[PDB]
């Protein structure tokens, strides 16, 4: 009788996954003119 | 407040009760005929004649 044993290595298996997300943000409004240069009263003529 | 210049007839007289506290509402119409936002303008001055 021997009963003699052996020894191995520590083998482990795992599944890893990292995830993320996305969101789009928008801000708009109906045009009521716009930032202009030389905002002055005018007198058009044809 | 048309920016292009407005029947001419005779302009009406705005009547504020003496005392009390009125809030003058000026609406900026862009110079075709459209409301415009209060943009560009960084200073606005009321200059009631020879008063203040």
């Amino acid at each position: 009788t021997r009963v003699h044993s052996y020894r191995g290595v520590l083998i482990i298996t795992d599944e890893l996954t990292v995830e993320a997300g996305s969101r789009v943000s928008l801000s708009g409004y109906v045009s009521d003119g716009g930032t202009s240069d030389v905002f002055t009263i005018c007198r058009l003529l044809d | 407040a048309p920016m292009n210049g407005k029947s001419n007839n005779c302009n009406e007289i705005v009547k504020i009760p003496f005392d009390s506290s009125c809030l003058l509402g000026v609406k900026l119409y862009n110079c075709e005929n459209k409301r415009v936002n209060v943009n560009s303008v960084e200073a606005a001055f009321i200059t009631i004649d020879t008063a203040f």
